[PDB]
RNA sequence: ACACCAACGGCGAAAGCACUCUGCUGGGCCGACACUGACACUGAGAGACGAAAGCUAGGGGAGCGAAUGGGAUUAGAUACCCCAGUAGUCCUAGCCGUAAACGAUGGAUACUAGGCGCUGUGCGUAUCGACCCGUGCAGUGUUGUAGCUAACGCGUUAAGUAUCCC
C-alpha cells in the first residue's frame, strides 16, 4: 500500500511539525522529519517514475 | 542453605581470617578465603565477599562478622601488647 | 476608543520645571503637550469582575496602560501586566486566587511571587514597582510586616494590609528600544545637558581654564559643592524599615 | 562550671595535617577543645599519632571538674589521627557509648580544586 | 477489571504525604480536591484508599502560607490509583503542591 | 573495653578513601579509568 | 532470587530494604545477584522511594 | 553539580547522554505474510547538527579558576607549591564550526572456523511459574583458524575475499 505510506507520512509531518514549530529546540526529531521529507521524496519520485495521471491525482489529493 | 564457618589464625605478627561459605537454594562452592597477613582489610574483604553472594543471608553474614571481628580485636589487643 | 472622558484633561502644562519660575529641575521643556492618563491606582472595587479591552499608549509612563470595564457601568485604566490577553478578566478583592492581572491585599497570597503595583501604607494609590518590566518578590511574612524583595536588588517589610497587583508588568522591551535618531531625546522634553569641566568657575565647581580641564578638586562635585561619587545622601533616622541596602 | 551532666558528645576533627579534640555537651555549648595547636607543639609535627594521643589527653583531662562517665564520640575526617584519638579515650577508659563518623559525604557538590602536580 | 477504559487515555498514581495532625478534613477535604480532579478527569477514578502513618526518614519544611514552621516525623500516606487524559496532569501538581496537608507529591505512571 | 579497633574495620565499608579520592580535581576519564579500573579489580 | 511475580514497586518494601544496607546505599548486581532488569528496575524504585523518605539518604554511623 | 547504583554496562548518526517524576516526540530491534512491488546503495556542490575554549545581548555568580597580586623554593622564577582572586564556568537568545571530533579504521551488500561473554527479544524443554538448557536473529566484547599484512596485529563488528559510491 502505498498511498497510505504517503499520506501517513503527510500526517506524520503534520503533527510532528505543528509538535516542532511550538516547540523551536528539538534538535533531534529534526532528522526524523528530514528523514519522513526524504523517504517520501523517494516514493514520490517512485510513483512519478511508474504514472502520469495516478500522480497526478497523488498531487491533487494533497 | 548450610550453614558456615570462619575460621582465624593468630601468630604475632599476621592475623588470618578464613571465611568458609556455602549454598543459597542455587548450588555453588565457596572456598575458604584466606585473608592475607599484609595490612590489607580483612573484614571488608570478607563482608564485601558475602555481600556479592547475596547467597548468604543475612544472619549468617553477620555471625560470621562477629566472630571475624571479635578475632581482630583479640588480635589487636594481643599485638600492641605481648600475649605471647 | 479615544476621548474616553476618562484623559481627565487639565493638567499643569507639559513637563514643567518651575518652582517660583527658578530652574529647580533642570533640562526640561519640549515636546507634544502629552495630556496625562488618569489610571486607577487604588481598586476602590472589590469582588467585582472586569474584562480588556484595550492597550493604550500612555506618553506619561514608559510602559503601557489598558482599558479596563465591568460588569456595572464604569470604566477605568490599570497597569497591564505581561501575559494580557485581550478580553481576559481581572478581578481585586480579598480572597480572589493569583492571576496574572487582577489585585489582592499581601496577607492573602503565599510568599514568592511576582507582583508589581504594591502599597507602602494603607490608603495611598500606589507607590512601589509600577514602571516598565519593574517586579518585586516576596520573602516570607511576619506578625504585621512582609519582607519583599522590590526591583533594585532592595527588600524591604513593609505593612501586611496593603494592596498589590500580582503580575510581572509588561513593556519590557524598552530596555532595548534605541533612541538612535538622535534628536529623539528632545520630543521627550528633555533639554541637553551641559558638562561641569566646560563651565566657568562661576558656574560649576570644575569651571576649568585651558585645554581640556582635570577635575582639579579632591572629589568630583555636583554644581553646589557636594561631592557626586559614594556620598550617600539620606537622612541617618527616618524609618529603619529596610532589612539590608543589598545594592 | 556547666550544667553538670556527665554524659556528652566528644568531637574530633581529624584534619588531614591536624587534630581538634573538641568536647561539648547535648545542646552544643562546648566544654573545652584542645587541638594538636593547643597542645605546645606546632608546625610539621602537628597532625601526627603522637598529637591525636596528647591533644586528646590534654583535651579530656580538664573535664575532671565534671568526671563524665557516658562518653560518645563523633569524629569527622580522614587523617593519621583517629587511631590514636580513640586509644586516647579507651584509654582514660571512660563509658565509651558508641564512637561514630558524621564526615561530609558530598554528592558531586563542589569541585574540588586542582591536582597538586608534586 | 482496569483495562476496560484504556481505549482512549492514560493510567497513573499519585503518591501524597500528608499531615500527620488532622483527622478531620484529611480524608474529606483531599477528596473534595478528588472531586476537581473528577471534574477534569471523569476516567475510572477509583482504588484512592489511605495508608498508614508511620515515621519516615528525614523531612523539614512544610511551607505553610505564611507559615514556615512545621518539622516532621510522620506522615499519613495516600496514594490515588487514578486514571485520567495526559492533558491537565501539571494542574493536578500544581494543586498537590499549593494545598496546605499535602506535601512531597510525587506521581507515577504504571505500566 | 578491650584495645580492638572496629571502626577502622568497620571503616573500610565505606572506606574514607572517597574523602581522599574527593580533595583533588573533578578529572575525567583517564584518571577515572585509572582508579576506577584498578578499583574494579581489586574487587574481583 | 526473590522475584516473587508481582513487579517491584516503591510500595514493596520487603525485597526493597534487602538490597540496601543499613547504611542505605544500593548494592550493585554482582552482589544482589539479579539480572540487569531487576537491578536497574529495583534502582529507580529504590530512589524514588528516597524522594518518599522511605529510606534515608544516609545513616548515622554506630558501634557497641 | 547530582555520591552508592556504575557494569570490560544501555541509547544516539556523531558530539554527547545518569537525582526522580510528568508531558510531547525521534530512532532501533522482533513476529505474522497483513499490504506495495525494486521504491535500492552512495552522494559532487548543498543543508543540518556539531565537546571545550571564544564573542554579542541580558541575567546570575557558592565552589573551582587563565590573567593578575602577594608569599615561598630558586643564582634567577613572568612557572610547578601556597593565599587571595577577575573574565569564564550556569542559564536565555544567537554567532563561531574547530578538537587526539579516535575505533588514529567513509558507507552499503554478499560470502568465509571455533571458544568464552553481555544486552534485547523468539521458539522448544522443564514445570504449568519464577527459574534453567539449547537455539532463531540483531547489537556489544574478549581470545582465535584461514587469509592479509613491512611488522605489530586484524580476524563474521576484518585491516579477509569480491562489487559499488565518495
Amino acid at each position: 500500500s502505498v498511498e497510505f505510506q504517503v499520506f501517513c507520512f503527510t500526517n506524520k509531518i503534520r503533527r510532528l511539525t505543528l509538535h516542532l514549530e511550538l516547540h523551536k529546540k528539538d534538535y533531534s526529531s529534526q532528522r526524523g522529519l528530514r528523514k519522513t521529507l526524504g523517504k517520501r521524496q523517494r516514493l514520490l519520485a517512485y510513483l512519478l517514475k511508474i504514472n502520469g495521471v495516478r500522480y497526478k491525482e497523488l498531487i491533487s489529493k494533497l | 542453605k548450610p550453614r558456615l564457618v570462619l575460621k582465624f589464625i593468630w601468630m604475632e605478627k599476621n592475623i588470618g581470617l578464613a571465611l568458609d561459605q556455602t549454598i543459597p537454594g542455587h548450588g555453588t562452592v565457596p572456598l575458604s578465603p584466606y585473608y592475607f597477613w599484609p595490612r590489607k582489610d580483612a573484614w571488608e574483604e570478607l563482608k564485601v565477599l558475602l555481600e556479592n553472594k547475596p547467597w548468604i543471608s543475612q544472619k549468617q553474614m553477620i555471625i560470621l562478622l562477629n566472630q571475624a571481628t571479635d578475632i581482630i580485636n583479640l588480635w589487636q589487643q594481643s599485638g600492641g601488647n605481648l600475649a605471647s | 476608543n479615544p476621548r474616553n472622558n476618562l484623559i481627565s484633561g487639565q493638567r499643569r502644562c507639559g513637563k514643567g520645571r518651575n518652582a517660583r519660575g527658578i530652574i529647580t529641575a533642570r533640562h526640561r521643556g519640549g515636546g507634544h503637550k502629552r495630556l496625562y492618563r488618569k489610571i486607577d491606582f487604588r481598586r476602590n472595587e472589590k469582588d467585582i469582575y472586569g474584562k480588556i479591552v484595550t492597550i493604550e499608549y500612555d506618553p506619561n509612563r514608559n510602559a503601557y496602560i489598558c482599558l479596563i470595564h465591568y460588569g456595572d457601568g464604569e470604566k477605568r485604566y490599570i497597569l497591564h501586566p505581561r501575559g494580557a490577553i485581550i478580553g481576559d478578566t481581572i478581578v481585586s478583592g480579598t480572597e480572589v486566587p493569583i492571576k496574572m492581572g487582577n489585585a489582592l491585599p499581601l496577607t492573602d497570597m503565599p510568599l514568592g511571587t511576582a507582583i508589581h503595583n504594591i502599597e507602602i501604607t494603607l490608603g495611598r494609590g500606589g507607590q512601589l514597582a509600577r514602571a516598565a518590566g519593574a517586579v518585586a518578590k516576596l520573602i516570607a511574612k511576619e506578625g504585621k510586616s512582609a519582607t519583599l524583595k522590590l526591583p533594585s536588588g532592595e527588600v524591604r517589610l513593609i505593612s501586611k494590609n496593603c494592596s498589590a497587583t500580582v503580575g510581572q508588568v509588561g513593556n519590557v522591551g524598552v530596555n532595548q528600544k534605541r533612541l538612535g535618531r538622535a534628536g529623539s531625546k528632545r520630543w521627550l522634553g528633555k533639554r541637553p545637558v551641559v558638562r561641569g569641566v566646560v563651565m566657568n568657575p562661576v558656574d560649576h565647581p570644575h569651571g576649568g581654564g585651558e585645554g581640556r580641564a582635570p577635575i582639579g578638586r579632591k572629589s568630583p562635585t555636583t554644581p553646589w559643592g557636594y561631592p557626586a561619587l559614594g556620598r550617600r545622601s539620606r537622612k541617618r533616622n527616618k524609618y529603619s524599615d529596610n532589612f539590608i541596602i543589598r545594592r | 562550671s556547666a550544667r553538670k551532666i556527665p554524659k556528652g558528645v566528644i568531637h574530633v576533627q581529624a584534619s588531614f595535617n591536624n587534630t581538634i579534640v573538641t568536647v561539648t555537651d547535648v545542646r552544643g555549648r562546648v566544654v573545652s577543645w584542645a587541638s594538636a595547636g593547643t597542645c605546645g607543639f606546632r608546625g610539621t609535627k602537628r597532625g601526627t599519632p603522637f598529637a591525636a594521643q596528647t591533644a586528646a589527653g590534654n583535651a579530656i583531662r580538664t573535664v575532671v571538674e565534671q568526671g563524665m562517665q557516658r562518653a560518645e564520640v563523633m569524629i569527622k575526617g580522614p587523617g593519621l589521627g583517629r587511631d590514636a584519638a580513640l586509644r586516647a579515650i579507651r584509654r582514660s577508659g571512660i563509658l565509651l557509648s558508641f564512637v561514630r563518623d558524621v564526615t561530609p559525604m558530598p554528592h558531586n557538590g563542589c569541585r574540588p580544586p586542582k591536582k597538586r602536580r608534586v | 477489571p482496569e483495562p476496560q477504559c484504556p481505549p482512549g487515555l492514560r493510567q497513573y498514581e499519585t503518591m501524597a504525604v500528608l499531615r500527620p495532625d488532622m483527622t478531620e478534613d484529611e480524608r474529606l477535604t483531599l477528596t473534595q480536591k478528588y472531586e476537581e480532579l473528577l471534574v477534569a478527569g471523569g476516567a475510572m477514578y477509583v482504588e484512592v484508599f489511605n495508608r498508614g502513618v508511620i515515621p519516615l526518614a528525614y523531612s523539614i519544611k512544610r511551607k505553610n502560607k505564611a507559615g514556615e514552621t512545621n518539622n516532621y516525623l510522620d506522615g499519613i500516606y495516600l496514594l490515588f490509583t487514578y486514571f485520567t487524559k495526559p492533558e491537565s496532569i501539571s494542574p493536578l501538581e500544581a494543586a498537590l503542591v499549593t494545598d496546605d496537608d499535602v506535601i512531597r507529591s510525587s506521581s507515577f505512571k504504571i505500566r | 573495653n578491650e584495645e580492638r579497633l572496629l571502626n577502622r574495620f568497620r571503616r573500610e565499608v565505606m572506606r574514607a578513601g572517597v574523602i581522599q579520592e574527593c580533595k583533588r580535581r573533578r578529572y575525567f576519564e583517564n584518571k577515572q579509568e585509572e582508579k576506577k579500573r584498578k578499583h574494579r579489580e581489586a574487587a574481583k | 532470587p526473590i522475584q516473587s511475580g508481582d513487579r517491584i514497586d516503591y510500595r514493596n518494601m520487603s525485597l526493597i530494604s534487602r538490597f540496601i544496607s543499613e547504611q542505605g546505599k544500593i548494592l550493585s548486581r554482582r552482589v544482589n545477584r539479579l539480572t540487569l532488569k531487576q537491578q536497574r528496575l529495583i534502582t529507580s524504585a529504590i530512589k524514588q522511594a528516597r524522594i518518599l523518605s522511605l529510606l534515608p539518604f544516609l545513616n548515622n554511623e554506630k558501634q557497641f
